[PDB]
């Protein structure tokens, strides 16, 4: 169980992972299908055991890399999986190999996913939760005000196609 | 196929790689074992007769 | 604002667990390369739409300890930090919404917790500072004097504001209870968001059902036509399943890209109303709904945003 | 799906009943390549045309006038703008009004002179420790209290948080002096 | 503001009044249904 094997249950060949669930088979049915009408669950020919056919794990592989004129260290990223059967830390988006997790929050330079970003600071790729901005407590009161006494005429630049 | 540092240069088609996250390839678990479980045997078939 | 970040691999969808399928898939050239980069480029733009609407300022503002804003009850608008940090209105919006098959669903960069934290930074900026926090520094101003510039901007004397502080406070708090009774009774008020979910949930399940078609062959399973038939006979039936699923994958990219361009014009419209109606006093007629605009209160929403416009 | 990508190699080598299958797969294979080029260049041009309507608005409203829309001509209060030429685009030069320094003060909504409430036309009363004066919200400018800067409206018995002061009428240096 | 509400049927355009044509038309899955629901969804947006 829990392995990507080539199952063979009464001629039903294929490749899948034998997992357990709460699905209870009917005494006349021998196999179950998903919405794609494929091999989704098989029945144990020896006893009353329900073994669902789970497809094996796959996902996209991304590389967190800085600029060429900055550094050359990289990290391996895996999507929508955990660090179970894939120096190595678990993030909210997936399993990351090659980066360390830092509890301190910084500015998002290179995004990872699910509120996690990465950056190169003095000298390795670190994983951290991104910050949404600096803390600014407004001094609210019944008569307190902040009227500007000095102004700066700054010119902004906007580029639109 | 050497390292993920040079793997980013193949999917980008550029020597100078800027900062960011780039998708290079995909992984997949390969099958190793095979399940050939079947019920037990009670007797022998009379094919010799 | 945003949509579902669905990333479908072009290789493992048509040729999942097959060897002869990958030999005929590379004969099309860069057809699978363009479909993978198109679905990847959409999901980057879905995270950019949330940064242009919610992330308007570079500072995070907190709630003041003084909750007496001239008689107005803002406990239903501001989120509760003692519980996810969501208010009572935001709880009714997330509770009224609706694996390894080649369709990988990626989570967004801006989570629903950080959306409400970006919403609470704009709620404290509009109430305690008005439009000064978006145009410059966090200039503090009382809420009784904040509405004095709002009534004078539309041609109403500010003498009626201070003499009727308790009159307009009971009318405002009674209007919030009508919204909470409408959202908790039925989910018909979320029709602007349910059209985005139904175009992303039914279209995702359609691609799982499109691979079961034979496309003129005997069976859709690649193992039942390769190991059971002749290799001259298996070359035709695999190519019918490859070309039959390639047009199904090109249809899913084309239909979602127009919906991504539709959601981008809605995100730029939501970023316009956040920068003008929420982050200031707009004199544009029917920009914050029917009536003279005074203020606005944004709310968090699953893959969207909900505005609570205040009219006169 | 064909054996080659050259149109001349299939017709010369294979039979003319057999070459028409691989040629039509190359035509339909390049037709789907043209369907991708037409569709992707039309959806992306719709986003440019949606951005061209925004670029034409900021060159006809923000440049040819003073827009009161917040965060439309950039951050801050809009003064003027200057467009410049750019290849396949435009670069804006928005001149805005950004404050630099501010101080904390004590305010009051209105004052009382002889029983009636005096509200300012644009601004609020600010006390410096001794008395209130008339000033603006955008710029700090201490001015005297007069009828030209204030407005008589309401009474001094129903306004919550009101204070008392003395309105300096311009007829008082001429008659009451 | 709006345009004409043209809803072209997927079945009658290709396999109009034919029985054996529907066996080669419905074998491609719900691609015929996606052409009808897309043109129906435009006519809903034309009314909006």
């Amino acid at each position: 169980k829990n392995k990507c094997v080539n199952f063979n249950f009464n001629g039903l060949t294929g490749t899948g992972v034998l997992t357990e669930s709460n699905k209870k088979f009917l005494p006349f049915q021998q196999f179950g299908r998903d919405i794609a009408d494929t091999t989704d669950a098989v029945r144990d020919p020896q006893t009353l055991e329900i073994l669902d056919i789970t497809p094996c794990s796959f996902g996209g592989v991304s590389v967190i890399t800085p600029g060429t004129n900055t550094s050359n260290q990289v990290a391996v990223l895996y999507q929508d999986v955990n660090c179970t059967e894939v120096n190595v830390f678990q993030t909210r988006a997936g399993c990351l190999i090659g980066a360390e997790h830092v509890n301190n929050s910084y500015e998002c330079d290179i995004p990872i996913g699910a509120g996690i970003c990465a950056s190169y600071q003095t000298q390795s790729i670190i994983a951290y939760t991104m910050s949404l901005g600096a803390e600014n407590s407004v001094a609210y009161s019944n008569n307190s005000i902040a009227i500007p006494t000095n102004f700066t005429i700054s010119v902004t630049t906007e580029i639109l196609p | 196929a050497l390292d993920p540092l040079s793997e980013t240069k193949c999917t980008l088609k550029s020597f100078t790689v800027e900062k960011g996250i780039y998708q290079t390839s995909n992984f997949r678990v390969q099958p190793t074992e095979s399940i050939v479980r079947f019920p037990n045997i009670t007797n022998l078939c009379p094919f010799g007769e | 604002v945003s949509m579902t970040k669905t990333s479908v691999d072009c290789t493992m969808y048509i040729c999942g667990d097959s060897t002869e399928c990958s030999n005929l898939l590379l004969q099309y050239g860069s057809f699978c390369t363009q479909l993978n980069r198109a679905l990847t480029g959409i999901a980057v733009e879905q995270d950019k739409n949330t940064q242009e609407v919610f992330a308007q300022v570079k500072q995070i503002y907190k709630t003041p300890p003084i909750k007496d804003f001239g008689g107005f009850n803002f406990s239903q608008i501001l989120p509760d930090p003692s519980k996810s940090k969501r208010s009572f209105i935001e709880d009714l919006l997330f509770n009224k919404v609706t694996k390894f098959n080649g369709l990988t669903v990626l989570p967004p960069l801006l989570t629903d917790e950080m959306i409400a934290q970006y919403t609470s930074a704009l709620l404290a900026g509009t109430i305690t500072s008005g439009w000064t926090f978006g145009a410059g520094a966090a200039l503090q101003i009382p809420f009784a004097m904040q509405m004095a510039y709002r009534f004078n901007g539309i041609g109403v004397t500010q003498n009626v504001l201070y003499e009727n502080q308790k009159l307009i406070a009971n009318q405002f708090n009674s209007a919030i209870g009508k919204i909470q009774d409408s959202l908790s009774s039925t989910a018909s008020a979320l029709g602007k968001l349910q059209d985005v979910v139904n175009q992303n949930a039914q279209a995702l399940n359609t691609l799982v059902k499109q691979l079961s078609s034979n496309f003129g062959a005997i069976s859709s399973v690649l193992n039942d036509i390769l190991s059971r038939l002749d290799p001259p006979e298996a070359e035709v039936q695999i190519d019918r399943l490859i070309t039959g699923r390639l047009q199904s994958l090109q249809t899913y990219v084309t239909q979602q890209l127009i919906r991504a361009a539709e959601i981008r014009a809605s995100a730029n419209l939501a970023a316009t109303k956040m920068s003008e109606c929420v982050l200031g006093q707009s004199k544009r007629v029917d920009f914050c709904g029917k009536g003279y605009h005074l203020m606005s209160f944004p709310q968090s929403a699953p893959h969207g945003v909900v505005f609570l416009h205040v009219t006169y | 799906g064909a054996i080659s990508s050259v149109l001349n190699d299939i017709l010369s080598r294979l039979d003319p009943p057999e070459a028409e299958v691989q040629i039509d797969r190359l035509i339909t294979g390049r037709l789907q390549s043209l369907q991708t080029y037409v569709t992707q260049q039309l959806i992306r041009a719709a986003e440019i045309r949606a951005s061209a309507n925004l670029a034409a608005t900021k060159m006809s409203e923000c440049v040819l006038g003073q827009s009161k829309r917040v965060d439309f001509c950039g951050k801050g209060y809009h003064l003027m703008s200057f467009p410049q030429s750019a290849p396949h685009g435009v670069v804006f030069l928005h001149v805005t009004y950004v404050p630099a320094q501010e101080k904390n003060f004590t305010t009051a909504p209105a004052i009382c002179h002889d029983g009636k409430a005096h509200f300012p036309r644009e601004g609020v009363f600010v006390s410096n420790g001794t008395h209130w004066f008339v000033t603006q919200r955008n710029f700090y400018e201490p001015q005297i209290i007069t009828t030209d800067n204030t407005f008589v409206s309401g009474n001094c018995d129903v306004v919550i948080g009101i204070v008392n002061n003395t309105v300096y009428d311009p007829l008082q240096p001429e008659l009451d002096s």
